């Protein structure tokens, strides 16, 4: 099946410890591997209109939505200004604690570095990384390899 | 049905709100037409005006409206060009004797306050104001105003002048004293 | 993108409009105050999204609110907003 | 800039005074003509008559000489003059004030400007419509008033201009009794300077250069005893073109044209241009929502003055 998580083999609490010895003796002999999450960064035209009304702020005759302008931005580190600006508008109207996940956790958009290592080390849980996964959709590329 | 008139000009009808007899479809090629109900009834659209709204109304499904019937006044509708001009076509009746045939008497065109507009709509304001709700290309409504332009200013024989506007009825006077 | 006055709504001065995003997945309800032209004037009332691709759009003059929008997968959304 | 309700119910197009500056006559869309007084001691406008006239938005209306009496023509797009006379012996504001006198009906098109002559080549008038065609109109029956004979026809267009093009055309006389007839007749983006010849009909004369667009308003700046006639223009473009005139086959006299003055100040359409009694003040009203005035200082070149906003 589609790869989930290995508690969904598990059939009860009792069975855990010994369900993750049996883990362990599948990665220990090279059998299992995990699967990792990598997240880059993708900006559309939306995004890019309502920066260039911005910096303006300091065809036309049909709306086709299935042409988009898209953009990934692959190291948001060294972004320029305007992609700077980019990523600032891809959090608008999110709350304060998105904002906060976000601006601490920009400079490992970049597909390279997995989330379970960016939980492990800026000490964040599963749960504010799903929220910040489930708000950011279209604008965050999922890639998935160990 | 009452009739079946074949044109090709058969795209977003718009009734006028002063005169329901009169309708106003455009085309494929962008080529308005403002009708009368009656002379299809009975048959020529009353006007046609090549190329003025947008083209691709077979091909694309997604189209904004550039042209609105004014709801201020009657004999009036508005175009929208390129994104930075509204063309409001006044026009005049003349009735060869109930059907009034019709012709383009002015055009008055407004700057948009920003560029990139695809739609725009009227809001009726007192004293036979006009204002224009746009919606921009990237989905920013503004607002934006009709300024009052002067339409004669006459002078006097005592230096008075008198200023008569295009879009209201009272008329300004600077006197002498 | 859609601008659709609205009348036969509001007992006040005000003029109801309807919106649809350039996209075309939401319906945004207005409500615009003629007599004042400040771009704060267009005040945001509610906004119905989930919608695919809308092509159409229309609305009932008698009772208030009853919005009815196409769509070009083939189904006819009927609601309300006010 | 004190303001008073006219009282239309639709867009007020021309507006005019008269001989004596105390009565405006204002016509409108609404198919009514409008006439307002000056009271010496209310010092406002109030309304002396209002009644309908056409079946089509009345565009341009004309006051007469006062030493031939109280008669208002009014040209509309139902392609017919009509001539108002009035009888004091009536109630004002009644609608009976203004007693038609004729109807021109020689027009096959919708009329857009009307201008009676100077009081001394006699009740004369003239035409112009989306036909091409400048029509001049003779009271020559001293009893009534109701048998007005066309004299010229001339053909300022050679095709009528189309049902879905604008079109403006504008008339202005010359108030000169020491100088031929003349009649500044502007066509669709022409300006033509007409004389009466020595054979009685009409003439081409000259021909006033430029006018990239159209042309809104035509006035010949009033003589006031200088040797040079000037002419003020208003185009659809930005220009303000003031033309200056010098009078020296079948015609009594040659003129010349130089164009004195181009401004582009501004920035629109020059919808009116207008005259002082003594053509030393130019009224200019554009799309910038300013009026302009203009005067000649230190030279004859024309330069700008206080400035109008609305």
């Amino acid at each position: 099946d589609k790869p989930q998580a290995y508690s969904n083999i598990i059939p009860s609490r009792e069975h855990k410890p010994v369900y993750l010895n049996a883990l362990a003796w599948l990665i220990q002999y090279g059998y299992v591997t995990q699967l990792l999450t990598f997240i880059n960064i993708r900006v559309d035209k939306h995004i890019k209109m309502a920066v260039d009304e911005d910096l303006e702020k300091e065809f036309e005759y049909d709306d086709p939505e299935m042409q988009h302008d898209y953009t990934i931005i692959l190291e948001p580190e060294r972004a320029t200004a305007i992609e700077k600006r980019w990523l600032y508008r891809c959090i608008y109207g999110q709350p304060s604690d998105i904002q906060i996940l976000f601006n601490k956790l920009l400079k490992y958009f970049n597909g390279k570095v997995p989330m379970e290592l960016v939980i492990i080390k800026e000490e964040i849980s599963r749960h504010d990384l799903k929220k910040l996964l489930n708000a950011l959709d279209k604008y965050l590329i999922e890639i998935h390899h160990w | 049905p009452i009739y079946q008139h074949p044109t090709r000009l058969t795209y977003d009808i718009k009734l006028n709100p002063f005169n329901d007899w009169q309708f106003s479809t455009y085309g494929d090629d962008g080529t308005l037409a403002i009708w009368d109900r009656r002379k299809l009834s009975d048959a020529s659209p009353l006007l046609t005006f090549e190329k003025l709204v947008g083209s691709g109304a077979a091909s694309r499904k997604y189209m904004n409206s550039c042209f609105r019937w004014s709801c201020v006044r009657n004999n009036e509708f508005a175009t929208l060009h390129r994104g930075d001009t509204i063309k409001r076509w006044r026009l005049g009746y003349y009735c060869d004797s109930n059907i009034e045939n019709l012709f383009v008497s002015s055009v008055h065109d407004t700057n948009t306050m920003y560029d990139r507009v695809a739609t725009f709509d009227y809001i009726p304001r007192s004293n036979n104001g006009t204002s224009l709700i746009c919606m921009r290309q990237s989905g920013t409504i503004y607002r934006m105003p009709i300024s009052e332009v002067c339409s004669k200013a006459i002078l006097n024989n005592r230096n008075s002048l008198l200023l008569s506007n295009f879009e209201n009825t009272e008329i300004d006077e600077i006197r002498v004293n | 993108g859609l601008i659709k006055k609205v009348t036969h709504w509001s007992y006040d001065n005000l003029i109801d409009y309807l919106s649809v995003n350039p996209t075309r997945d939401e319906v945004t309800h207005y409500k615009v105050d003629p007599e004042n032209e400040s771009d704060e004037s267009i005040i945001k009332l509610h906004t119905v999204k989930d919608f695919g691709s809308i092509t159409c759009l229309d609305y009932s003059e008698s009772e208030i609110g009853m919005i009815g929008v196409g769509e070009k997968n083939g189904y006819l959304r009927i609601f309300n907003i006010s | 800039m004190q303001p008073f309700d006219s009282g239309h119910d639709d867009l007020v197009h021309d507006v005019v005074y008269d001989f004596y500056g105390r009565h405006v006559a204002t016509c409108s869309s609404d198919q009514h003509i409008k006439v307002f007084k000056l009271d010496k001691d209310t010092s406002n406008w109030e309304l002396s008559d209002s009644w309908r006239a056409h079946d089509s938005s009345i565009v341009a209306i004309d006051w007469a000489s006062p030493e031939y009496g109280r008669i208002i023509a009014s040209a509309s797009y139902d392609k017919t003059v009509k001539l108002w006379e009035e009888d004091p012996d009536q109630e004002e504001c009644s609608g009976r004030r203004w007693n038609k006198l004729c109807t021109l009906n020689d027009s096959k098109g919708s009329l857009y400007s009307v201008k009676f002559a100077p009081a001394h080549l006699g009740l004369k008038l003239a035409c112009l419509g989306n036909d091409g065609i400048l029509r001049l109109y003779d009271a020559l029956e001293p009893s009534d008033l109701r048998s007005w004979t066309l004299t010229s026809e001339m053909k300022v267009l050679s095709i009528p201009p189309a049902n879905h093009l604008q079109s403006d055309f504008c008339l202005s006389w010359c108030p000169s009794r020491f100088s031929p007839e003349k009649l500044a007749v502007s066509a669709l983006e022409q300006a033509i300077i007409y004389q009466r010849g020595k054979d009685g009909k009409l003439h081409v004369a000259a021909k006033l250069p430029g006018h990239k667009s159209l042309i809104r308003s035509i006035s010949w700046a009033p003589s006031i005893g200088r040797w040079y006639q000037l002419i003020a223009t208003g185009c659809k473009d930005g220009r303000i073109r003031i033309f200056k005139i010098t009078e020296k086959a079948e015609l009594q006299s040659n003129l010349q044209v130089e164009l004195l003055s181009e401004h582009d100040d501004h920035n629109g359409e020059v919808w009116s241009v207008s005259w002082n009694l003594t053509g030393t003040i130019l009224s200019s009203a554009g799309d910038d929502g300013k009026v302009r005035l203009w005067k000649a200082t230190y030279s004859n070149e024309f330069k700008c003055m206080s400035v109008i906003t609305a």
